[PDB]
C-alpha cells in the first residue's frame, strides 16, 4: 500500500482511488485534519475559479470588450481590478457570484450530510456527460484542467507581478 | 446535549471528564507528544523533550540576559542555557535515585532505568537543541533581532 | 551511597588515574604553549565593558583577568561539558563513572599490577598511579621551589619545551 | 563475536551482517544509541544521504572548475567554490540585497523533496514500512533489472563511492579555504602554498581564527 | 498514631462516643459508675486529633483524653 | 590584593557549587527509605 | 487546530459524547451573516465613507503594503480590527448555540 | 458479610472533590446503605447525589468522610443501615463500622476495654519521675 504519485510514501489513508484525479498525494496528511468531501469541493471550486481565472487573462490579452478601453487605459491585469472597483463592473460580479456562493452554502452542507458528490450542481445543459464513459474522463480531465489553471493562474499574476506584461505579452516580448 | 461527565465512567473519583480533559483534540495531543506517544523507548522520549527544551532555552538568556549588549550576548546566553540544562539533568538524576527501587523494567518513564535513560537522551537532546538554536541565531540576522532587520 | 563506586574504591581510583595522566598532559601542553607564546594575547587584561563582573580579578594592576587564564578555563570547559555528557550519558561499552548499586566491584592492584604492556587495565591502573603521583610531586616541588609550575615541568624534562 | 574490519574488537551488537557496506567498523557504538528498532534505519538513511549529497558537491566542485553555464561569470564573477555560495548570497533577498534567488529556489525545491523523505523516514523508523534506507523508488532507467533498491553489488558501490566522496569534498573544501585554489588548481599545484589566489573570508570567519595566532599560517 | 485514654472518672454519658467522627471510641460495661459503662479507645489508630471527644466530656476534668503523637496518613486526615 | 585570583574561584563554587552540592545530597539522605 | 465537517466524523466533544460541530456551516454563515451587515456606510473618520468591514479591509491592505512595518498607534486598524472581531466572534458565538442546538 | 462489589451506586455526575492517586495505591473506604426512597443527598466531597431506592454504594478516601456521610444519613433520612468497610490495593476489604454489629454508643458483651486508666486524670506521674526510665506516666 505505497503510494503512487510518491512510491517512498505510504497510500494516504483518507484518499482512494474511487476520487478523481487522485495519484496518491497528500505526503502532510492533510485529507486527515479537515474532512476529504470538504477538501474535495474546495479544490473542485479552486479549479473551476482559477479556469475562469486563466482562460481571463488570456482573453484579456487576445481582445478587450467594446468601450472597456474607454475605462481601462493601461491597467492590464490586476490594475483593472483597482480601477474597476471605482466603476462599477467588480461589485457587480462580487454580488452575483455571492449570490450564487448562498446556494453553494446549502449545497456544501448537503454534500456534507451525504447526499450530493462534491463540485456536483447538475450543469450539464448540453449533455455532454450522458454516455457514462465520457463522464468519468470529463471528471479526470476537469480536475487536471483545474489543477493546471490553478498554477497557471498563479503563475501569470506573478509574471505580471514581476513585468506587469500579463501572460501573452510575457511571451510575445520575451 | 451534556459535554461534562465523570471521568473515565467513575462518578468518584477526583476527575471530570471535560473538553479541554478529553476530547478529541486534546487526546490526540496527548497521545502524540513524547512522553505518551507509542513506540518510543525513554531514552528518545527525552531527546524529543531535550531538544525541545534546549532549544527555546537559548532565546530569553541571549536576548535579556546581563549581557545582552555586548558581542558576546549569544556565547553567554547559551553558556547560561547550559548551566541551566546542567542542573536541571542534576535535578533529574536525584529525582530517579530517590524515587524509583531497582527492577529490571526498563521501557517505562517511571522505572529507575527508565528515567535513567530518559534523563540521558533530555541532557544530550537540550544541548543538542540549544546548539542548534545556538548556531541558528548566529547565522541568520533575522534572528539576532526581533524581526527588527526588516525595518 | 557510596555502594556506586565512590570514595576509595578502585573505580575511584580507576578514573583519578584517567584524569591526572589527562591533567599532566595538560600541563606540559600548557607549558609547551605560553613557553613559545601561542596562546594569542596572553597577557591582555579583558574588559568588564565586554564580559561582566566575573572578569574582574582585583589584583591593583588592570584589574580583571588575562586573555591565557581565559583561554585555558575555555579549553577546560570543553572537557568538562564532555565530562557531564559522558557521566550521564555514557557510551555503550564505556566504563561508568557510577554503578549499578549491586556491582562486582574490580579486585584491587596491590603494591603493583602485574605487568602488561598492553592497552590492558593493569597499564592504566600503574600508569594512573603514576600520574596522580606525579601531579602532587609538581605540585610540591612548585611550592617550595617558588617556581612556576609551566617552569617547573620545563626543568624536570630537561628544557625540552622551550 | 569480533569485527571484520578490527579484529581485536568486539563486533557493534545492532549491525547485522545483512545491511550493505558493513565491515563491523562501529567502535564507538553509534548504533546502539538508541534502543529503538528502526534507529539503525536511520543510521543507514543518514549514511546514504550525506554520501549523495557529498558526490553530488564532489562532481560539482570539479566541474565548476571545468566550466561554468553561460551568463554566470558576468553575474558572480571570479569566485569558486563556497565563496560562490557567498556571493549570491549578497544578491538575495532576505540574506542580502540584489535581484537574485539561485541558492534559495535550491532551498524551495530541496527542501519540498526534503520535507517528503522526512515523512518517507519517520514512517520506516517506526516500522509501518517494509522499504530499506535509502530507497526512494528512483530508478527511471531500468538499471536494477525490476527493483529501484537495486542490487547488492550495486547499494555496496553507493555507499562506497559515497563515503569516498564525503572525504573528498570535505578536503576539497577546507584546500580552497586555505589556498582558494579549487580542486584542479590545488591537484595541478603540488606544491602548494607558494602561490594562493587572494579568496574572500568565508560566511564563518571566526572559524579561521586559530590558524594564524596559534597554528603555523604557512600562507 | 494518637493516644487517647479514659480515666475512672467516667460517669459513661456516652457523649464522647457520640461525638467522635472516626469512630474511635466505643463503649464497654463496667462497675465503677452509676451508667454501667465507661468509654474505651480501642481505634485509635483511626484517631485523627480533633479532641471532639474532649469537648463533649462533662465531667470535671476530662475523663477521655487525647495525646497527639506520631502523625500517619489517617490522624493528618489526609485524603491524598 | 594578593592572590587576588582567588575571590573569583573560591566564591562561585561556595556560592553555587557548594550549595547545589549539599542540597543535592542532602535531599537523597532525606529521601531514602534505608 | 482541525475543523470538523457537519458530516459525521468519529470526533467528540468530550470523554464518551460525539458532537458534530459544524465548523464550516457555522464559520460561513457567522461571516456573511456579519459582514453584510457590516457594510453599512458612515461618513465618519474612523470609516471613511465605508462600511465596518469595508474599511477594515481596507485597512489590512494599506498596512500590508507597508508589510514589515505595523500599524501605529492611532490607526484606525486596530479599533476596526477589534470592533469586526468583536462581532464576528459574538455571531460565531451565537451562530453555534443556534446552529448546534436548535438544529433547525 | 463481605462486600458486594456489584452494589449499583447513587447518581452522581462526578466532581473533583473525590479520591486521589492515593486510594488506588494505599486504601479506600466504602460505604454501603439501604434507601427506601429516590432521594437526593449531599457528598461529603462536594455537591448533591441522588442515592437509588434499595441498597447504595460509594467510596471515599477518608474514614471520616464515609461516616460524616452515615451521620447525614441517619439524622436526615434515618438510615441506620450502613456499614463502612476498609479496602486495600490487594484486595483486602476490611469491615470497619459499627465493628460489632452494634453501634459504639450501645454497650455490648465481649467488648474488652482498651485505653482505660484505673486513677483519675490528676493522679499521673510527673515527667520528672520517669525520665531515662521506660516507665509509663499513667502511674
Ligand atoms: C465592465 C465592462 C465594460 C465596460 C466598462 C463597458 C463600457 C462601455 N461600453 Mg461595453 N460591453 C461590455 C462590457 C463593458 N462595456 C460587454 C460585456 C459587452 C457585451 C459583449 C459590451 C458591449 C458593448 C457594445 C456593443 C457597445 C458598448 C459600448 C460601451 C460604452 C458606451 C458608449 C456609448 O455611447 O454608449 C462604454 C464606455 C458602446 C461603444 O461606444 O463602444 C465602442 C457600444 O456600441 N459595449
Ligand atoms: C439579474 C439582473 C441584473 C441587473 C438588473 C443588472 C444591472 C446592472 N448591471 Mg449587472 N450583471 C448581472 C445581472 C444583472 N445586472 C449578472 C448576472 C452579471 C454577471 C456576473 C453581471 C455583471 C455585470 C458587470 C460586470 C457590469 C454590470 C453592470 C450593470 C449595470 C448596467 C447599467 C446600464 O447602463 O445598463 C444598460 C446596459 C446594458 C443593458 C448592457 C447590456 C446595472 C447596474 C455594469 C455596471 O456599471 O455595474 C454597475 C458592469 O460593468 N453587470
Ligand atoms: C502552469 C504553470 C506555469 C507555467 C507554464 C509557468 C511559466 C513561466 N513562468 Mg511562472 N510560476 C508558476 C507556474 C507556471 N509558470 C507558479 C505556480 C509560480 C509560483 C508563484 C510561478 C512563479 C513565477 C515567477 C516568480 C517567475 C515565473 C517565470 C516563468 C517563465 C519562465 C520559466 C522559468 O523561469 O522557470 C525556470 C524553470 C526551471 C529552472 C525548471 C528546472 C515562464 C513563462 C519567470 C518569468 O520570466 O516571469 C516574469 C519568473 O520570474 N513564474
Ligand atoms: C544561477 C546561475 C546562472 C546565472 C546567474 C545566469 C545568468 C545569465 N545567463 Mg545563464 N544559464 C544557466 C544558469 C545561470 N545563468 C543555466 C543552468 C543554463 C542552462 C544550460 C543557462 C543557459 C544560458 C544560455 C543558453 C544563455 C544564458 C545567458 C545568461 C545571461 C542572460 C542575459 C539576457 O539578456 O538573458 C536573455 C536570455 C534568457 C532570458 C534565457 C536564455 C545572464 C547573465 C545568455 C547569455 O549569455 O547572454 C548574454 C544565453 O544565451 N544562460
Ligand atoms: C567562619 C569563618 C569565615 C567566614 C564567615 C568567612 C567569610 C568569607 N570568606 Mg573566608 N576564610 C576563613 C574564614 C572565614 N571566611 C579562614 C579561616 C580562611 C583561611 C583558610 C579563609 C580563606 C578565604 C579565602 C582564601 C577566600 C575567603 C573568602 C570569603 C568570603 C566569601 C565566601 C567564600 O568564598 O568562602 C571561601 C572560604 C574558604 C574556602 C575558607 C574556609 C572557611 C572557614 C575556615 C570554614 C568555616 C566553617 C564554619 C565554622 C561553619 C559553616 C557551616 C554552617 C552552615 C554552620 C566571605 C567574606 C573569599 C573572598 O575574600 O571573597 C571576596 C576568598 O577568596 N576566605
Ligand atoms: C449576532 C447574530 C445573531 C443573533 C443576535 C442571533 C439571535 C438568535 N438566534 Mg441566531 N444564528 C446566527 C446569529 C445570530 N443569532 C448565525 C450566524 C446562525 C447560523 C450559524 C444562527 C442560527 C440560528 C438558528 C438555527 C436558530 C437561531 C435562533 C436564534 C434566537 C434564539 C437563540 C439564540 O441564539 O439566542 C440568542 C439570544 C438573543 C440574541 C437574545 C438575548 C439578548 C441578549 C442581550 C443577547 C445579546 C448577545 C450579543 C451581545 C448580541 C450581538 C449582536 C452583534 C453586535 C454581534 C435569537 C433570536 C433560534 C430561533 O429562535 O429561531 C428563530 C434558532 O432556531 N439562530
Ligand atoms: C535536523 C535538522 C532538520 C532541519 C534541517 C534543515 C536544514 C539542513 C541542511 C542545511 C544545509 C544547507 C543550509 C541551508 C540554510 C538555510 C538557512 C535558511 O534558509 O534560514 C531560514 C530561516 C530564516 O533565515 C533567513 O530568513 C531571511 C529573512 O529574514 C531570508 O528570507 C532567508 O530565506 C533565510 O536564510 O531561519 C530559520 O529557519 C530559523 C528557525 C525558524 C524561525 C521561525 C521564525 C521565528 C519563530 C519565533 C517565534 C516563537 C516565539 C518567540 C517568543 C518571543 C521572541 C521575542
Ligand atoms: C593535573 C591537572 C588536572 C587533574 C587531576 C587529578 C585527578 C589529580 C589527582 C591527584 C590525586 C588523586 C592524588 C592522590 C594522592 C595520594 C597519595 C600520593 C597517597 C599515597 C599513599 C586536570 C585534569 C583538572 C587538568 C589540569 O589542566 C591539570
Ligand atoms: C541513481 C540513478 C541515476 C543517477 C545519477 C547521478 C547523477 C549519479 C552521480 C554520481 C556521482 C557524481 C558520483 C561521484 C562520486 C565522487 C567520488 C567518489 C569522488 C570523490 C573525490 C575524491 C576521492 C577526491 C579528491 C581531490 C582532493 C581531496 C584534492 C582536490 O584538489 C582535487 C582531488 C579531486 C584530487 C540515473 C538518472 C542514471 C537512473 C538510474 O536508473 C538511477
Ligand atoms: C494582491 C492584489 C490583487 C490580486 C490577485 C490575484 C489573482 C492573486 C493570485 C495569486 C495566486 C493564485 C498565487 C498562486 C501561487 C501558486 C503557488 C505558490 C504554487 C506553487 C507550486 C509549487 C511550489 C510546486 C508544486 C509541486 C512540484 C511540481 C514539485 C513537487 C510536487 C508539487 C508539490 C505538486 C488585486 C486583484 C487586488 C490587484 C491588486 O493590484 C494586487
Ligand atoms: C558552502 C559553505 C561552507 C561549507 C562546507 C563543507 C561542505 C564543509 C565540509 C566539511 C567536511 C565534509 C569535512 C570532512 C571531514 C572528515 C574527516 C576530517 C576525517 C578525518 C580523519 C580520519 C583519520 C578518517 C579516518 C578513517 C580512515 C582513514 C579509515 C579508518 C577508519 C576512519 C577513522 C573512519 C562554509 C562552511 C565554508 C561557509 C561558507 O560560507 C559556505
Ligand atoms: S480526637 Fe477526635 S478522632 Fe480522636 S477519639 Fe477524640 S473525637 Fe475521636
Ligand atoms: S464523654 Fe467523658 S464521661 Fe461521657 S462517656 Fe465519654 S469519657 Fe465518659
Amino acid at each position: 500500500a505505497m503510494s503512487e504519485s510518491v512510491p517512498f510514501l505510504k497510500k494516504p489513508e483518507a484518499l482512494d482511488s474511487s476520487m478523481a484525479g487522485y495519484a496518491g498525494f497528500d505526503p502532510l496528511g492533510l485529507s486527515s485534519i479537515a474532512d476529504i468531501k470538504f477538501l474535495q469541493e474546495s479544490e473542485i471550486k479552486h479549479c473551476r475559479i482559477a479556469m475562469l481565472a486563466a482562460a481571463g487573462s488570456i482573453a484579456q490579452d487576445i481582445f478587450t470588450f467594446p468601450g472597456v478601453s474607454k475605462v481601462v487605459g493601461t491597467a492590464k491585469m490586476t490594475g483593472v481590478h483597482d480601477v474597476l472597483v471605482k466603476q462599477g463592473a467588480m461589485g457587480q460580479i462580487l454580488l452575483w457570484t455571492s449570490f450564487l456562493e448562498v446556494f453553494g452554502t446549502i449545497a456544501l452542507l448537503e454534500t456534507l450530510d451525504g447526499k450530493r458528490a462534491p463540485g456536483d450542481f447538475k450543469f450539464d445543459p448540453l449533455g455532454f456527460s450522458k454516455n457514462a464513459e465520457t463522464a468519468k474522463r470529463y471528471q479526470l480531465s476537469e480536475i487536471k484542467n483545474g489543477r493546471l489553471a490553478m498554477l497557471a493562474t498563479g503563475g501569470m499574476v506573478h509574471g505580471y507581478f514581476i513585468t506587469g506584461k500579463g501572460p501573452l505579452e510575457l511571451l510575445t516580448n520575451f | 446535549s451534556q459535554f461534562i461527565k465523570p471521568y473515565n465512567d467513575d462518578p468518584f473519583v477526583g476527575n471530570l471528564a471535560t473538553p479541554v480533559s478529553t476530547s478529541s483534540f486534546t487526546k490526540s495531543l496527548l497521545s502524540n507528544l513524547p512522553a505518551y506517544r507509542a513506540g518510543l523507548s525513554p531514552l528518545l522520549r527525552g531527546v524529543e523533550i531535550g531538544l525541545t527544551h534546549g532549544y527555546f532555552l537559548v532565546g530569553p538568556f541571549y536576548k535579556l540576559g546581563p549581557l545582552r549588549n555586548s558581542d558576546v550576548a549569544l556565547l553567554s546566553g547559551f553558556f547560561s542555557a547550559l548551566g541551566l540544562i546542567v542542573i536541571l539533568v542534576a535535578c533529574l538524576t536525584i529525582y530517579g535515585v530517590v524515587s524509583f527501587e531497582e527492577t529490571e523494567a526498563k521501557d517505562q518513564l517511571q522505572t529507575a532505568k527508565g528515567w535513567r535513560q530518559f534523563t540521558s537522551g533530555w541532557l544530550v537532546g537540550s544541548v543538542g537543541g540549544a546548539s542548534f538554536a545556538y548556531i541558528l541565531i548566529s547565522n541568520i540576522p533575522f534572528l539576532q533581532t526581533a524581526g527588527m532587520s526588516m525595518l | 551511597f557510596g555502594g556506586r563506586g565512590l570514595g576509595v574504591t578502585v573505580n575511584a581510583e580507576r578514573w583519578n588515574g584517567r584524569h591526572a595522566m589527562f591533567g599532566i598532559f595538560a600541563m606540559v601542553m600548557t607549558s609547551y604553549m605560553k613557553g613559545h607564546g601561542l596562546i594569542p594575547d596572553a597577557d591582555k587584561v579583558l574588559d568588564i565593558a565586554q564580559w561582566g563582573p566575573l572578569a574582574a580579578v582585583w589584583d591593583g594592576a588592570g584589574n580583571g583577568i588575562s586573555n591565557e587564564r581565559a583561554i585555558i578555563l575555555i579549553a577546560h570547559v570543553h572537557v568538562l561539558v564532555v565530562s557531564v555528557i559522558a557521566a550521564i550519558a555514557p557510551f555503550g561499552f564505556q566504563d561508568t563513572l557510577v554503578k549499578e548499586k549491586g556491582y562486582t566491584p574490580e579486585s584491587p592492584a596491590g603494591l603493583i599490577p602485574p605487568f602488561k604492556t598492553g592497552l590492558t587495565a593493569e597499564a592504566e591502573l600503574i600508569n594512573g598511579r603514576l600520574a596522580m603521583l606525579g601531579v602532587i610531586s609538581i605540585v610540591t616541588a612548585s611550592l617550595f621551589t617558588g617556581t612556576s609550575v609551566v617552569d617547573t615541568i620545563n626543568l624536570g624534562m630537561g628544557k625540552i619545551l622551550y | 563475536a569480533k569485527s571484520k574490519a578490527i579484529p581485536f574488537l568486539d563486533a557493534p551488537p545492532a549491525l547485522s551482517e545483512s545491511m550493505p557496506g558493513y565491515v563491523g567498523f562501529d567502535p564507538l557504538w553509534v548504533s546502539s544509541m538508541l534502543p529503538d528498532a528502526g534507529y539503525v534505519k536511520f543510521l543507514q538513511e543518514a549514511e546514504i544521504k550525506h554520501g549523495r549529497v557529498a558526490m553530488l558537491a564532489a562532481a560539482g566542485a570539479i566541474v565548476q572548475d571545468i566550466f561554468t553555464f553561460p551568463g554566470v561569470k558576468s553575474v558572480i564573477g571570479d569566485v569558486k567554490m563556497t565563496s560562490v555560495h557567498d556571493k549570491f548570497l549578497s544578491m538575495e533577498a532576505g540574506s542580502g540585497k540584489g535581484d537574485m534567488a539561485a541558492m534559495h529556489q535550491l532551498l524551495l525545491w530541496l527542501g519540498l523533496l526534503e520535507i517528503a523523505t522526512s515523512v518517507a523516514i519517520i514512517q520506516s523508523f517506526k516500522g509501518e514500512t517494509s522499504r530499506g534506507p535509502g530507497e526512494f523508488g528512483f530508478d527511471p532507467l531500468n538499471f536494477g533489472k525490476g527493483n529501484s533498491a537495486g542490487s547488492d553489488s550495486y547499494k555496496l558501490k553507493e555507499i562506497k563511492n559515497g563515503r569516498l566522496a564525503m572525504i573528498g569534498i570535505g578536503g576539497m573544501v577546507h584546500h580552497y579555504l586555505l589556498t582558494g585554489k579549487g580542486p584542479l588548481q590545488f591537484l595541478g599545484g603540488i606544491p602548494n602554498y607558494k602561490s594562493c589566489v587572494s579568496h574572500p573570508d568565508s560566511l564563518l570567519p571566526w572559524l579561521f581564527k586559530a590558524v594564524g595566532p596559534v597554528l603555523p599560517k604557512i600562507c | 498514631s494518637h493516644s487517647v485514654k479514659v480515666y475512672d472518672t467516667c460517669i459513661g454519658c456516652t457523649q464522647c462516643v457520640r461525638a467522635c467522627p472516626c469512630d474511635v471510641l466505643e463503649m464497654v460495661s463496667w462497675d465503677g459508675c452509676k451508667a454501667g459503662q465507661i468509654a474505651s479507645a480501642p481505634r485509635t489508630e483511626d484517631c485523627i486529633g480533633c479532641k471532639r471527644c474532649e469537648t463533649a466530656c462533662p465531667t470535671d476534668f476530662l475523663s477521655v483524653r487525647v495525646y497527639l503523637g506520631g502523625e500517619t496518613t489517617r490522624s493528618m486526615g489526609l485524603a491524598y | 590584593m594578593t592572590a587576588a585570583y582567588l575571590p573569583s574561584i573560591l566564591v562561585p563554587i561556595i556560592g553555587l557549587i557548594f550549595p547545589g552540592l549539599v542540597m543535592a545530597f542532602a535531599f537523597i539522605y532525606i529521601e531514602q527509605d534505608e | 487546530l482541525s475543523v470538523v465537517a457537519q458530516s459525521k466524523s468519529d470526533f467528540e466533544i468530550s470523554d464518551g459524547t460525539p458532537y458534530t460541530l459544524n465548523v464550516p456551516l457555522v464559520g460561513a454563515a457567522s461571516f456573511i451573516g456579519w459582514v453584510v451587515p457590516t457594510l453599512l456606510p458612515s461618513q465618519i473618520a474612523l470609516y471613511g465613507g465605508k462600511g465596518l468591514s469595508t474599511a477594515f479591509f481596507a485597512s489590512i491592505g494599506t498596512n500590508l503594503a507597508k508589510f514589515p512595518a505595523p500599524p501605529g498607534m492611532t490607526d484606525p486598524f486596530w479599533l476596526l480590527c477589534f470592533i469586526w472581531h468583536s462581532g464576528l466572534f459574538a455571531t460565531m458565538i451565537l451562530g453555534s448555540i443556534g446552529y448546534n442546538g436548535y438544529a433547525g | 458479610e463481605t462486600l458486594n462489589l456489584q452494589i449499583p451506586s447513587p447518581t452522581f455526575e462526578g466532581s473533583t472533590g473525590g479520591w486521589l492517586r492515593a486510594a488506588e495505591v494505599e486504601e479506600k473506604y466504602a460505604i454501603t446503605w439501604t434507601s427506601p426512597k429516590e432521594q437526593v443527598f449531599e457528598m461529603p466531597t462536594g455537591g448533591a447525589a441522588i442515592m437509588r431506592q434499595g441498597e447504595n454504594l460509594l467510596y471515599l478516601a477518608r474514614k471520616e468522610q464515609c461516616l460524616a456521610l452515615a451521620t447525614q444519613v441517619k439524622n436526615s433520612f434515618k438510615i441506620t443501615d450502613y456499614k463502612v468497610y476498609r479496602i486495600f490495593p490487594s484486595g483486602e476489604v476490611q469491615y470497619l463500622h459499627p465493628k460489632d454489629g452494634v453501634f459504639p454508643e450501645k454497650v455490648n458483651a465481649g467488648r474488652v476495654g482498651v485505653g482505660n486508666v484505673s486513677h483519675s486524670i490528676g493522679k499521673n506521674l510527673n515527667p520528672a519521675q520517669i525520665k531515662f526510665t521506660s516507665k509509663s506516666f499513667n502511674g
